[PDB]
């Protein structure tokens, strides 16, 4: 466990590592540019 | 998950599942933050009013599922717990403040495509990313609607659910609930006009609320699904443990000491 990041952490194999966004991920990325 | 859609295989690879040794039920979500430790809501273990007090030899844990129901031999790993860590300042008899527990596993667990840790938030990630209107993600396997029960209910999924939910400003959180909200909690959910709905619910407690940084493309756990007055009631918000406000304690137990 560490703060900040395990190098490997929170980077999902089937998506992050595989150059692929999941299906409901741009909903989040949208909620940021509409926020600030 | 109220207003869930089925998960893609592999979407929350940190998602662990809590289970009673005998007879066999799902009790709470939880998350794998190391090969060694599972994070969850303290109420998964000690809620006195309801005879919840779980001994270490009463629970085992499941990592890497997709099905709620059928033992997926190829992918799934079953560990028993070596030790439990509920907080000494977990206030159950008032408002569940500091509803956070930890679970040390007896095996270290072996990561797969399908079994993998989330990141714990640091200062720059909490400060940046925890604002009102940024949505984060809730997963688990529990009810798609509120229930009492009969011989069972009806409203349990096949597959891990997702919903994505806005974090709600504090005034509107404070104001939603009769109940004393601390600086250790936050609420998520859609406000009344807002077109979309969705919530955690009985079965989803313990599970992770995660947020993905556009800085480094990774996930951080910011809440733990702590509580709610019902499952997705208009006017009412979903309550969550500010993991980071409690990063103090998380590392207390993991390093044994060290502030
Ligand atoms: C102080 C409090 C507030 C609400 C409830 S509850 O019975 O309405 N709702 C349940 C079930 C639940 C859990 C999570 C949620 C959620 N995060 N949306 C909603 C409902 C609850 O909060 N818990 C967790 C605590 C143990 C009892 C079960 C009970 C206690």
């Amino acid at each position: 466990t560490f703060g900040a990041g395990e190098a490997d952490c929170g980077l999902r194999p089937l998506f992050e590592k595989k150059q692929v966004q999941d299906q409901t991920e741009k909903e989040l990325f949208e909620s940021y540019i509409e926020g600030r | 998950i109220v207003e869930g859609q089925d998960a893609e295989v592999g979407l929350s690879p940190w998602q662990v599942m809590l289970f009673r040794k005998s007879p066999q039920e799902l009790l709470c979500g939880a998350s794998l933050i190391s090969d060694r430790w599972v994070l969850t809501a303290a109420h998964c273990l000690l809620y006195p009013p309801w005879d919840k007090n779980f001994t270490v030899d009463d629970l085992l844990v499941r990592i890497g599922k997709h099905s709620r129901t059928r033992y997926e031999r190829k992918v799934e790993k079953i560990s028993m717990l070596d030790k439990i860590y509920i907080h000494p300042r977990y206030n159950w008899k008032e408002n569940l403040d500091r509803d956070i527990a930890l679970l040390k596993l007896k095996r270290p667990i072996e990561l797969s495509d399908y079994i993998h840790p989330v990141c714990l938030p640091d200062k720059q990630t909490a400060a940046k990313l925890l604002h009102a209107g940024f949505k984060g993600r809730v997963t688990g396997w529990g009810n798609r609607r509120e229930t009492w029960t009969t011989s069972v209910a009806e409203v349990q999924p096949s597959v891990l659910q997702v919903v994505n939910l806005p974090l709600v400003e504090r005034p509107v959180c404070k104001a939603s609930t009769r109940i004393r909200i601390t600086d250790n909690m936050f609420c998520a959910g859609y406000k009344p006009g807002e077109g979309k709905r969705g919530d955690a619910c009985e079965g989803d407690s313990g599970g992770p609320f995660v947020m993905k940084s556009p800085y480094n493309n990774r996930w951080y756990q910011m809440g733990i699904v702590s509580w709610g007055e019902g499952c997705d009631r208009d006017g009412k918000y979903g309550f969550y443990t500010h993991v980071f406000r409690l990063k103090k304690w998380i590392q207390k137990v993991i390093d044994r000491l060290g502030s």
